[PDB]
């Protein structure tokens, strides 16, 4: 309960858990750390370790904001990057298998800020959280738990709406057969290299990409034994 | 062929007996033959004079009965020093070693001018044997004393194969001539000169006992006892012409020793007849002739091998009971000769001796059976078959060797009922000399009569017999029996045939003008339950007519009131055993569920012409590609379903059959996944489009799949038909398989490992799910009891939260392997039967060393070849020189379908696969321990929950049970489709989900059938978690933890325990109530 | 076929000629008769195998075979009428009175008197 | 009722 921050730098920032009947002071605590990145989507972001279960982007701004009025600070969060709760998104099989439509740790993710003002007004800020729990435990904010997404993944056995689905298909395959035809028109458009080399393309093919990964997946029959008047010699020799 | 000969050379050197024992008891033995020459002569006494003597004598004369009265016995007593000779294997040096013993047969000859010629008659002969031995223990006891070896020395009487009219003294040693370690009994058998009765009066057809009736029982015990010394001579010579004679010969003991074969008497019940004795001389037989043109069938050059399968060959092919009988000359070529004395006969014509009068026509039936089937084990190739041959015991358990076990309570059971006792008489007496002998016969009869075609094989045991009795005594006493009737009670155990054992209806002699004798014993037989009855195609035959039950067989009726008529009408016949696993089985909400037969498919066949109705609607439409074919993949179309389907039942977990619907081949499909998965439901929505306007009595929506890792854009067409039945259809295209192979070879090298995983349930899916339901249903209607055993199988593991991770299809295929592979058993045909096998097979099955493969094929092509099983016999071994200690994989089950063998079996966390087979070994070691009673099987299907680490107790809004089609009911869907959540079970899904979460840190289970497992009201679910060891102790904290922890120091943290609650109580809401750490 | 039931099945198929063709006939050169003639007995084995001989039925019904067939010989040459002309049935299996009363999708008598 | 040990290092086998 004195522990406010790991050495290595991660500011726990513990929380009070729901009351619910099943479960007649028990706490969750989440570890911190300021994220540097040259990566612009992943710069303005905090690194956050053990989040509570299903922990979306309305959550936190539940907390940012619960924060913010009890230290007066102006912080506003813009997205939650990288969360894989169940490790669902840890692969873009869409990326392996085309280019078309896809150009392209666990238990963590990474909490982007709105600007450089407001991430170091919440670290300011989480920084006097943690010293609550050594003093003053009954402070400590509460995670609600409860949200309209949480609805969503909880209703399992709900049949998908018949009108959203028609929409989305007919919206993804339209942007499909353009991105498949462009792509047909570019091979077969006699492609010649600056200092004047057509590239070769067959009949049929259809993307740039297919062609380049075709290539990376990809004289003794016709020697006589018995031609010249060495190899008769030789095999004189070895026939004695 | 050599393999199999370097095994036959390893086992006989371990059973080898160790030499040192023989001179043990050679040092032995041969000092008690001087004790024997040293009991002194004695004088003729009537019966009045032995009795005065024995009068005051511990010992007591072991008179067989009826034992000798006054006026019968005016022949008079005598005692002279006997021929004394060894005998038995240990004459012939064909013992082994035995942990329970073995048994040194001593032979003692009475001199010939103690008998007279015709002592053969009225027991005559007998009872001077019965004093010549009573008088012999007198004076070899005190002698005992004397040379003071009584110390460790006990004595005790019994009966020769526990042949009632031949008594013996048994000799053994308790804790220098003590021979205990050697684990050796001295047999004394009192025997005849031989040929001291003519021969041809002492024929099976004769009589020997006045009162007329054959005595066929009582003339072999007094011939065969004249017969012991020239059947040893006729070994010995055999023994030396061939030189493999003897290893032959515990090749053949092994074999009936494991079946449970003895040499014993089976007229009072127990199975037996043959033994090493009967194999010997059998082979002897064959050696010298054996065919119709007694032509040669064994020859002496033939090796251990050989010679043991020509034996079993005979056995298997020709009969010796019914048609056809061998004769041979043991002083001359054996012939078969093709008539028959509708008993087993191996007749002797040098001495008039037939060997197997021992034996029942029962158990020669069963023998025909195992040498049959161990004749086809022997005859394979492709695996091995030592093992199952020789190094397996099928007798340790009734339930396992017998489909259905009885146990008949005889009324007045401390004399059998006067009535009972009455219809014994004194004609039956001269057939059959004891009353078990009697009952025995009387019970087979009748109940092989009244079962008929319904049963293989019957057998009736006289359970709790006993062979010895103290030299106090001159009868077996038992504690019910009161020296009436050596046994407690008999219990009848069946082979049932399952293509008729649930057949409603009895056929009999068909009508005639004058009644024919078949006709007339039918109709006394049923009695009031025989009836004349018509049919459709016009026959007219006496026929009786019983209902079928969901909680017993037909035979239990049977049975029941068959053996009640004739038998006693105050007999007790139960079988519980069966009526509990038949309980426990779901009982679907049909009409007349009750009346149903578990051998009933009608459910399954309703729900299939559903679907046909539904097929034709589908091609019949009109779509921009032609539909290639559309193939049932559901549980319920490979009768495997826990529950049977039943009409608007849509709780049931399995309700939603899974259908694959294949469109033809065409170019247009896209190339990149999404895309493609998108193009399926493009088509879905025009199939449900046409479906709702057409069809509007038809029922449809979406719903989503997930069960393919990362593809998460399957959306599957969910059709609620009008009769009841839900399908769920999802579109294979060709395109798809070489779209995730592009996957795989794009992948980066340390996601490749992942990226196969995903195609490994998609295949497991489309492509292997197709095969698996194709095979399942074709070899199932051949194996009837298979449909049942697995659902069965199914409710157990889910009982014990063992299904959430176990994939069905894994189920079937080790509930299939006692079918497929019976050997060493036979094919299960009953419920109990079947259940128990597969048990016992999980239970021995060590799956780190030993892969489980199966020839899904019907009783004899698919069958595996020698080329495909030792190719997945390498696949294992690749698999296992990765992968030694089990970790990755566990169960290695391959096939025609699936040749990898990791199909249906990865994924499986290893504490999962330790629970199953832990939990196997316990039930049969409970079952061991105590008999199969109605507390075994509840404790078989009552689940501990005291391992988990938490309990967490979950009980839904409404009960499920009702929903499921559960008879402990909805009649139409629901009209907004959003309400049939409202009448689900979401707990399985809240733990596929938590899983993921805590794969690195918690293995959580839960049971996926509520409706079946949850109470009365099926409404009350649990999960169980377990904290692996690692994280259970606190760690040091790095960002790699993947955990949920709570600090305890700067750098050491601890599973947040309290915490993880908190996650799974709300999932739950008001689903959650009690929490038990 | 995956119930042990030995069959012998009969294609017949012929060339056509393409919309713009002008020349009268439409004959193939033998290399491109043996090529479909591989093609065709390939997909013909695969679906027998595949399949038992009540799903074999249920394919010829649909004339599903033909069309699969002209999709894969429809790089080689064109083709019109493909059938599948005729199946013989040469060897069966013990008889199983189970499975076929499973295909069709047990009866008391009446007491005469 | 049936219950057994949870084994970890299949020492079961
Ligand atoms: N069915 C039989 N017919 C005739 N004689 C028999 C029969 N069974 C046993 N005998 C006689 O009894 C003697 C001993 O029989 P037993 O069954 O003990 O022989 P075994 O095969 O040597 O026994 P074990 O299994 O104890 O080694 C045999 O040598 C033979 O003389
Ligand atoms: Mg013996």
């Amino acid at each position: 309960e004195d522990i406010s921050a790991m050495k290595n730098g991660f500011i726990v920032v513990p929380f009070k858990l729901p009351d619910h009947k099943a479960l007649p002071a028990s706490l969750h605590f989440m570890f911190a750390k300021r994220h540097q990145s040259s990566n612009s989507n992943e710069s303005d972001c905090l690194f956050l370790v053990n989040l509570p279960l299903l922990s979306n982007i309305e959550h936190m701004k539940k907390f940012v904001g619960q924060l913010c009025g009890k230290y007066d600070t102006v912080s506003h969060v813009e997205e939650l990057l990288y969360n894989d709760e169940f490790g669902l998104h840890e692969v873009d099989l869409s990326a392996l298998t085309s280019d078309l439509m896809s150009s392209t740790p666990r238990n963590t993710a990474l909490l982007k800020f709105v600007d450089a003002a407001s991430i170091n007004n919440c670290w300011n800020a989480l920084k006097k959280y943690s010293n609550l729990h050594a003093k003053h435990p009954n402070e400590l904010f509460e995670w609600t738990y409860t949200t309209p997404s949480f609805t969503t993944f909880v209703n399992f056995y709900k049949p998908l709406d018949i009108d959203y689905l028609k929409e989305d298909i007919h919206t993804h395959m339209a942007i499909f057969e353009q991105r498949e035809a462009q792509a047909q028109e570019d091979v077969q458009s006699s492609i010649v290299d600056e200092d004047g080399f057509t590239l070769v393309v067959g009949k049929n093919t259809k993307s740039l990409n297919s062609i380049r990964k075709k290539i990376l997946n990809k004289i003794d029959k016709k020697a006589k034994k018995d031609f010249y008047r060495f190899q008769v010699r030789e095999r004189k020799k070895q026939e004695i | 062929s050599n393999i199999f000969k370097l095994q036959i050379d390893e086992l006989l050197e371990q059973v080898k007996l160790k030499q040192k024992h023989v001179l043990k008891v050679e040092k032995f033995l041969h000092k008690l033959y001087d004790i024997l020459q040293e009991i002194p002569d004695w004088e003729e006494k009537s019966l009045a004079e032995v009795d005065s003597f024995f009068k005051n004598k511990i010992v007591s004369v072991p008179f067989v009965d009826p034992k000798p009265i006054p006026q019968n016995t005016n022949y008079k007593f005598n005692y002279k020093k006997p021929d004394i000779s060894l005998i038995g294997s240990f004459a012939l040096k064909a013992g082994i070693y035995q942990p329970n013993g073995s048994s040194i047969d001593t032979l003692l000859t009475m001199p010939k001018e103690l008998f007279e010629k015709k002592d053969f008659l009225n027991f005559r002969c007998l009872h001077k044997r019965s004093v010549y031995l009573a008088y012999l223990t007198h004076h070899l006891l005190i002698l005992l004393k004397k040379d003071k070896l009584d110390s460790f020395l006990q004595l005790e009487y019994s009966y020769f194969d526990n042949d009632p009219l031949l008594p013996i003294l048994r000799i053994s040693c308790s804790k220098d001539y003590n021979f205990y370690k050697t684990r050796f009994s001295i047999n004394l058998l009192i025997g005849f000169p031989y040929k001291v009765f003519e021969p041809k009066k002492l024929l099976p057809n004769r009589n020997c006992i006045r009162i007329l009736p054959a005595t066929p029982l009582y003339n072999f015990s007094v011939l065969s006892s004249s017969t012991h010394e020239n059947y040893l001579k006729y070994l010995y010579k055999t023994k030396k012409q061939t030189e493999s004679f003897v290893e032959a010969t515990v090749l053949g003991r092994l074999w009936l020793q494991q079946r449970g074969f003895s040499s014993n008497m089976s007229h009072s019940g127990s199975l037996g007849g043959f033994g090493t004795f009967e194999f010997t001389i059998l082979m002897a037989a064959l050696l010298n002739g054996g065919g119709i043109n007694s032509n040669k069938i064994l020859l002496h050059g033939f090796s251990s091998y050989q010679l043991f399968k020509g034996v079993i060959k005979y056995l298997a092919t020709m009969d010796l009971c019914h048609d056809g009988h061998l004769q041979f000359h043991s002083n001359p070529a054996s012939k078969y000769i093709d008539e028959g004395f509708q008993t087993p006969t191996l007749f002797d014509k040098s001495t008039k001796v037939n060997i197997l009068t021992k034996m029942t026509v029962s158990s020669y039936q069963i023998l025909k059976e195992y040498a049959g089937e161990t004749l086809r084990m022997l005859n394979n190739v492709v695996q091995d078959q030592f093992s199952n041959i020789f190094l397996t015991n099928i007798s340790r358990f009734d339930n396992l060797k017998y489909d259905l076990c009885y146990d008949v309570q005889l009324p007045l059971g401390n004399n059998l009922e006067t009535s009972l006792a009455a219809t014994f008489g004194s004609m039956e007496r001269v057939k059959f000399i004891t009353l078990e002998n009697f009952l025995a016969h009387k019970i087979t009869n009748v109940a092989r009569y009244a079962l008929g075609d319904r049963i293989k094989y019957i057998q009736i045991e006289m359970v709790g017999q006993k062979s010895d009795f103290p030299i106090t005594k001159r009868k077996v006493y038992s504690n019910t029996g009161g020296n009436h009737f050596n046994f407690d009670f008999v219990r009848v155990k069946l082979i049932v045939n399952p293509s008729e054992c649930d057949k409603l209806v009895t056929k009999g002699p068909a009508h005639s003008e004058t009644m024919s004798t078949e006709a007339a014993v039918f109709k006394n037989f049923w009695g009031i339950k025989s009836s004349l009855r018509r049919f459709k195609d016009g026959s007219i035959t006496h026929c009786c007519v019983w209902s079928t039950s969901s909680s017993e067989p037909i035979i239990s009726s049977i049975v029941n009131f068959a053996l009640q008529k004739h038998v006693s009408k105050k007999a007790q016949i139960s079988n519980e055993t069966i009526k509990k696993f038949h309980n426990f089985l779901p009982l679907p909400n049909l009409p007349s569920s009750a009346k149903t037969s578990v051998l009933n498919l009608s459910s399954f066949f309703n729900l299939k012409k559903s679907f046909d109705d539904l097929y034709k609607i589908i091609f019949q439409m009109k779509l921009p590609l032609s539909v290639k074919s559309i193939l049932p993949v559901g549980s319920a179309f490979r009768y495997t379903s826990l529950c049977q389907p039943v009409p608007f039942a849509y709780s049931d977990p399995d309700f939603f059959q899974d259908v694959i619907l294949e469109f033809e081949t065409s170019p247009k499909w896209p190339d990149e996944i999404t895309s493609l998965e998108k193009a399926k439901t493009a088509f879905l929505l025009k199939i449900q489009e046409e479906l709702s306007a057409n069809s509007s009595t038809y029922r449809s929506f979406f719903s989503r799949d997930e069960s393919i890792p990362y593809n998460l854009e399957i959306v599957t067409l969910n059709i609620l038909t009008p009769e009841g039945y839900g399908f769920k259809f999802r579109v294979l295209t060709e395109r798809d398989e070489i779209l995730y192979l592009r996957a795989i070879a794009n992948a980066r090298n340390e996601l490749k490992p992942e990226l196969e995983a995903t195609f490994l349930k998609f295949t497991a899916k489309y492509l292997a799910s197709v095969r698996h339901t194709r095979t399942l249903e074709n070899i199932s209607h051949s194996y009837q009891f298979y449909s049942p055993v697995v659902r069965l199988f199914k409710r157990w593991l889910d009982t014990h939260l063992l299904l959430g991770h176990i994939t069905d299809e894994l189920a079937e295929l080790i509930a299939i392997k006692p079918f497929v592979d019976p050997a060493p058993y036979f094919i299960p045909g009953s419920l109990e039967n079947g259940f128990l096998k597969v048990l016992k097979f999980i239970s021995q099955w060590n799956w780190k060393d030993d892969p489980l493969i199966l020839d899904l094929v019907k009783p004899e092509s698919e069958r595996l070849t020698l080329a495909q099983y030792k190719g997945i016999q390498m696949n294992f071994t690749n698999l296992r020189n990765s992968d030694p200690n089990g970790t990755h994989l566990q169960f290695f089950v391959a096939s025609k379908n699936d040749p990898s063998g990791i199909l249906y079996s990865s994924g499986i966390p290893l504490p999962i696969a330790t629970r199953l087979t832990a939990l196997a070994k316990v039930a049969v070691n409970l079952l061991q321990t105590h008999g199969l009673n109605q507390q075994t099987i509840n404790l078989l299907f009552t689940p501990g929950l005291k391992d988990y680490d938490f309990v967490v107790d979950l009980r839904t809004p409404i009960g499920l049970k009702s929903s499921c089609g559960i008879l402990s009911a909805p009649s139409n869907f629901p009209e907004n489709l959003n309400d049939l959540s409202e009448k689900m079970d979401p707990t399985y899904q809240l733990v596929k989900y938590l899983n993921l979460k805590y794969k690195n840190s918690l293995i959580l289970s839960s049971r996926k059938y509520i409706g079946v497992n949850g109470g009365e009201k099926g409404d009350k679910n649990v999960i169980t978690g377990l904290i692996k060891p690692l994280f259970k102790g606190a760690h040091k904290f790095r960002v790699n933890l993947d955990c949920n922890v709570k600090p305890v120091d700067d750098e050491n943290v601890i599973l947040n325990k309290e915490a993880i609650f908190h996650e799974i109580a709300a999932f739950g809401n008001d689903m959650v109530i009690n929490f038990e750490t | 076929t995956s119930d042990d039931y030995v069959l012998r099945i009969f294609a017949i198929a012929f060339t056509r000629k393409q919309a713009n063709q002008v020349k009268r006939h439409s004959y193939a050169q033998s290399s491109h008769i043996r090529a479909i003639r591989k093609v065709i007995s390939e997909i013909l084995t695969k679906e027998v195998q595949g399949s038992t001989l009540a799903q074999l039925t249920s394919k010829l019904i649909p004339e599903v075979i033909n069309k699969e067939i002209e999709n894969a010989t429809k790089d080689i040459f064109p083709l019109q009428n493909i059938h599948v002309r005729k199946v013989k049935l040469l060897k069966q299996p013990k008889f199983d009175v189970g499975a076929l009363m499973a295909l069709h999708g047990e009866e008391k008598g009446k007491k005469v008197t | 009722s049936l219950s057994a040990g949870f084994d970890w290092t299949a020492s079961i086998l």
